[PDB]
């Protein structure tokens, strides 16, 4: 508490306050309709003046009253775009924004158009991308989701229904307040999933209560009815069998099913069997990739239309929308908050970024895509998953082991914490029989944990795939390389060399570049030109040190030959982007027509390449790729031959990569060729990797969804293949139980055709390069609690028999049986005939008695007479509820008997098609609001579809198009709206 | 609404004196010490903490710096500084002479 040391210091006092206020600069500091975005414009302002000068260029003054733009304004919806003018908009913010689209689009175009060393393929390429852009631009105007209605008024408006509106490929933030009109005339499909996204049956907080007493599941041999979709295949049912019967023991399993077989199906059927079925409704949470979240929102929105699935992305602002207006249905409580949203979809990047904001909610089920990205339990993403509050959790992954077991064992503790230890790590070396016992535990450990479901099992239509491991000779430039780096000579590895910055750390890194391209290396290619090409530089040449560089290029060229000979088209994977350049100049001078995905590309770009890469009018015959980029979703149907010009560490990366050309229906036989440098470094890489090959076989190949005596023996005989190594019509595209398949892609081709300086490109190929070079130079260039709920449910629907699901679930009623709520509205119904008869016999003799008193008392006067008149000018008790309406209970359940059979009889196919015909009611004119016979049928459609006396929910059904023809000093009221619904059923029947 | 040139530049003058982080990012520092370190000898590792105590010390040598040049900059009867300004401060100071 108090200082027990002072200081006997005589210094002055500081005021060690940092804090600043700007309040003393505000004499130069304080003392939303604008341009925002440009999209299209039009070569006609107002009229065609004419087809001259349609020559030169225009300037920036010249565009001012020649073109139109198309305008979409700050804080607009993409659906109140103009056609305006420079003249027409005066002085707006972002005319800055208007001068930049005008100047860079309007000069660059007609620059391109009217150039004369543009080719048609730059041409038609910016024509592509500009519709590209148009129509991306036009996806905005469509509607994709309803967020919230209100009531707001406008400038004497009076009250105007106005829904918030979320866009196709927009985002949260851009989601606006529009009127309820235009969205009902323009997608009303979306405006009746929102209606039905009200008063839903399935909620969070009406899910079931299963604490370790979850019912047992019977096999599904039919798709369920609730999973609407298309149409479920057998091995999908059988696993949605094989994942209610591990939801059904309370377990957590990997869906390790290979890529293209649809396990977002799967995961959604069951998601929706979860939902339905056993009632477990409640907030569920699936983890996607970001590039592969389109391909699940679009599965959810058809597979599962009925479903409240959100998406959790973008901005802060857009979460906060997100937040605030679609997680709670009460945001504007302080206690509990109970969800309203079914599924969350999701990314890691905002899993790590509002763990507070999604951990602290009581989730039913999480569904992680894509679990190799959890297969580290160091990361940040696995501390934050482990740490949500789910009961019940599912990894959907097509590899489940990449590297060793640490992985496998890093899932299985993600999946269910405890009862599953590894602790002993493998050794080829060994091969004793406890290391057999310990994989055949881990193999009856895991089994019904792991459902996988290969491509070779199911669609017997897949052409088969072989890969060929080929090794060639180094080059002396990558010899004496390679002997400079291992034996390390940074004197030597500098000579000609002006700055000399030889880097030597990461050994096995310079050591791969060598064994890749000598040309990877700074100033080496300097040294390759002018003791081979002769110091002169001219083409030629050069290209020849590309060949002959490397002992790859040489194998790579004469593929590349043997496959534009035939009919067919490569990809080429590469590790390095910089050995990607190294082939991209390659098969520039060489002239082949390449396309290109790496890192660097933009996602835009990369969409374009493959569009036109998948095209069947491309010209393109080469594609490349870095290996570890693009995800899981890139789709290269067209290709036919895979070449590896570098060896992954990790061999699921390769099989990933040549799996983008094997994917389900392609219709050529696909073939591999992994170029493998002798003698060098890359070895040991493809030993790491037949070792993970091995491991992967072992466990996951052999655990899928008599022989276990043999067993035994093909462990051991994996385990001793696993042991040796492997280094003791060349490039025919051609072909011709499963243990000794496995034995096969193994083998290693060596290939030696030396071939000297000169003997490539030959008299064809020189006689065409130089003339190119030549005409180069020359162009230059029952209580009482549910009584008095069943009352007000008869005064909403009617009767309680035939609508005792709706109301029970709807939470209109309490945790009660259904066959005790219809025995108490039926004998509640029964009591309220025999109580109104009872007053109504009474009620007449009474009148009868008064009526003789009157007369009497008339020759007096010639008082009773008054007593007549004041009888000539119905509540009961049921089980507890005093001043129930039994005559209105039994006339309302006739009336909506009758209007339900009248509506279904003639206008089952469409109720808004109703029509009263020849029957004219009373007018309505002295009302507020204009009244006609069209009004009275909308207002009775509503009846039959929202319920009597539901004013809000009538109002706020723009189907019917009353919205601004009720008020709730105006008229018609909420009084007379239930007075002129009774007297329409009353003058009908 | 515009604002006076100089009242923004005083707005600053008063923000980044009080907090304390870096004003120089990372990766462009890193990158500048290892080739900065690479030609008095190839293949050298650095620490994390041997990058960020270079990149306090610079802080602090050029803040100084700055100070020092402020002052020549006001002596001179000027609110810009100038590069005689910086030669100024580092040649009283002893390092250009």
């Amino acid at each position: 508490k108090i200082p027990t040391r002072f200081s006997n210091r005589q210094n002055k006092t500081v005021n060690y306050n940092i804090d600043y206020s700007d309040d003393d600069l505000l004499e130069s500091e304080d003392d939303f309709h604008g341009i925002d975005i440009v999209i299209n414009h039009r070569l006609k302002t107002s009229l065609e003046e004419g087809k001259v000068l349609e020559k030169t260029v225009p300037d920036l003054n010249n565009c001012k009253e020649n073109y139109e733009f198309l305008i979409k304004w700050t804080d607009e919806s993409h659906l109140h775009n103009t056609w305006e003018t420079y003249e027409s908009i005066g002085q707006v913010r972002g005319l800055k924004r208007l001068d930049n689209y005008c100047k860079q689009f309007i000069i660059e175009d007609q620059q391109v158009r009217l150039d004369p060393y543009v080719t048609a393929e730059d041409i038609e390429i910016m024509d592509m991308e500009r519709e590209r852009r148009l129509d991306e631009f036009e996806e905005f105007h469509v509607p994709e989701r309803i967020i919230d209605s209100q009531r707001a008024s406008l400038e004497d408006g009076t009250s105007q229904l106005q829904y918030l509106v979320k866009w196709r490929r927009l985002n949260y933030d851009e989601a606006t307040w529009e009127n309820a009109t235009d969205i009902v005339k323009l997608a009303p499909e979306q405006v009746k999933h929102f209606q039905n996204r009200e008063n839903s049956k399935i909620l969070p907080q009406y899910s079931s209560n299963y604490t370790s007493q979850r019912p047992r599941f019977e096999k599904l041999s039919v798709q369920p009815p609730f999973i609407k979709g298309g149409e479920l295949r057998d091995f999908q049912l059988t696993g949605i069998n094989w994942m209610a019967f591990l939801w059904s023991k309370g377990d957590n399993g990997i869906l390790a099913d290979e890529m293209g077989l649809g396990k977002t199906v799967q995961t959604v059927a069951f998601i929706s069997w979860l939902i339905f079925a056993r009632r477990q409704n409640g907030p569920h949470i699936i983890v996607v990739p970001l590039s592969t979240m389109p391909a699940w929102l679009d599965t959810f929105e058809k597979w599962a239309p009925d479903l409240n699935c959100i998406c959790y992305m973008g901005n802060q602002k857009s979460r906060d929308t997100i937040r605030e207006y679609e997680f709670y249905t009460n945001p504007r409580a302080k206690g509990k908050k109970t969800m309203k949203f079914n599924v969350l979809l999701t990314t890691y990047e905002y899993i790590l970024k509002d763990r507070a904001e999604l951990g602290s909610i009581k989730w039913q089920f999480m569904a992680v895509d894509e679990a190799h990205r959890l297969k580290n339990a160091e990361s940040s993403l696995y501390e934050s998953l482990n740490s949500f509050k789910v009961a019940n959790r599912m990894l959907i992954t097509g590899t489940p082991l990449q590297n060793n077991i640490k992985e496998l064992a890093a899932l299985v503790n993600f999946l269910m914490p405890g009862r599953f230890t590894i602790d002993q790590e493998i050794d080829f070396e060994n091969q004793d029989e406890e290391q057999e016992e310990y994989i055949h535990d881990l193999h009856r450990r895991i089994q019904p944990f792991i459902l996988r479901r290969l491509k070779k099992d199911v669609e017997k239509s897949l052409p088969s795939k072989t890969e060929r491991i080929l090794r060639v000779e180094l080059s002396d430039v990558q010899t004496e390389y390679y002997k400079n780096i291992l034996t390390k000579n940074y004197s030597a590895l500098t000579a000609g060399a002006k700055g000399g910055h030889f880097s030597l750390l990461n050994i096995m890194n310079e050591l791969k570049k060598a064994s890749n391209h000598p040309y990877l290396f700074d100033n080496a290619e300097e040294r390759v030109l002018q003791k081979f090409g002769d110091g002169k530089m001219t083409r030629e040449n050069v290209l020849r040190g590309l060949i002959m560089s490397s002992g790859k290029m040489v194998l790579l060229d004469q593929l590349l030959t043997r496959l534009k000979k035939d009919g067919h088209r490569v990809l080429i994977f590469s590790q390095m982007v910089r050995m990607l350049d190294i082939l991209g100049d390659y098969l520039s001078i060489k002239g082949i027509n390449f396309q290109r995905l790496d890192g660097t590309v933009p996602s835009a770009q990369r969409r374009i390449s493959i569009d036109h890469f998948n095209s069947p009018d491309s010209n393109d015959f080469v594609f490349l790729l870095s290996t570890r980029a693009g995800g899981l979703g890139i789709n290269l149907m067209t290709a036919d031959t895979v070449v590896i010009f570098d060896s992954d560490w990790n061999p699921q990366a390769d099989l990933q990569a040549m799996a983008r050309a094997h994917r389900i229906g392609q219709k050529n036989h696909v073939m591999v060729y992994r170029l493998v440098s002798k003698d060098t470094v890359e070895e040991e890489v493809l030993e790491r990797a037949r070792k993970k090959m091995i491991l992967e076989y072992a466990i996951i190949s052999l655990g899928v969804t008599k022989k276990n005596e043999p067993n035994a023996g093909e462990l051991s005989a994996i385990l001793k293949f696993g042991a040796g190594n492997m280094f003791t019509d060349v490039l025919n595209h051609a072909e011709d139980l499963g243990g000794e398949e496995f034995l096969k892609q193994f083998e290693v081709t060596d290939y030696k055709a030396d071939i000297d300086w000169d003997d490539i490109i030959p008299e064809e190929e020189l006689k065409k390069l130089q003339d190119e070079e030549q005409k180069r130079k020359d162009e230059e260039y029952i209580g009482e609690s549910e009584v008095r709920a069943l009352y007000k449910a008869i005064l909403k629907f009617g009767n309680l028999k035939e609508i005792l699901d709706e109301l029970i679930a709807d939470g209109t009623l309490p945790v009660k049986s259904f066959e005790k709520y219809g025995e108490t509205y039926d004998e509640m119904m029964e009591a309220a005939k025999d109580c109104v008869h009872e007053e109504e016999k009474n009620r007449k003799e009474i009148l009868e008695k008064l009526e003789k008193h009157a007369t009497a008392y008339r020759a007096k006067l010639k008082n009773p007479l008054t007593r007549l008149s004041l009888k000539k000018r119905v509540l009961f008790n049921f089980k507890g509820v005093k001043s129930l309406n039994a005559e209105s209970l039994l006339s309302r359940v006739e009336d909506l008997k009758y209007l339900k059979n009248l509506i279904n009889s003639n206008y089952k196919d469409d109720p808004l098609k109703f029509s009263l015909g020849n029957n004219t009611p009373k007018p309505v004119q002295n009302w507020s609001s204009n009244w006609t016979k069209e009004e009275d049928e909308k207002l009775l459609i509503g009846v039959f579809k929202y319920g009597y006396g539901s004013w809000t929910q009538i109002r706020d059904d723009p189907f019917l198009g009353i919205t601004d023809k009720i008020f709730l000093k105006k008229v018609p009221g909420a009084i007379h709206l239930g007075r002129r619904v009774d007297y329409l059923l009353s003058f009908l029947r | 609404h515009r604002y006076r040139p100089g009242t923004v530049a005083l707005r600053e003058i008063r923000r980044y004196q009080k907090s304390t982080e870096l004003l120089i990012r990372k990766l462009p520092f890193q990158r500048l010490v290892r080739e900065i370190a690479q030609d008095f000898k190839t293949d050298l590792r650095f620490q994390s903490s041997a990058v960020m105590a270079l990149q306090e010390a610079s802080e602090a040598y050029l803040v100084a710096l700055f100070e020092d040049t402020n002052l020549c900059a006001i002596h001179a009867k000027r609110v810009t500084i100038m590069p005689k300004d910086i030669q100024l401060a580092r040649r009283i100071r002893g390092e250009r002479a």
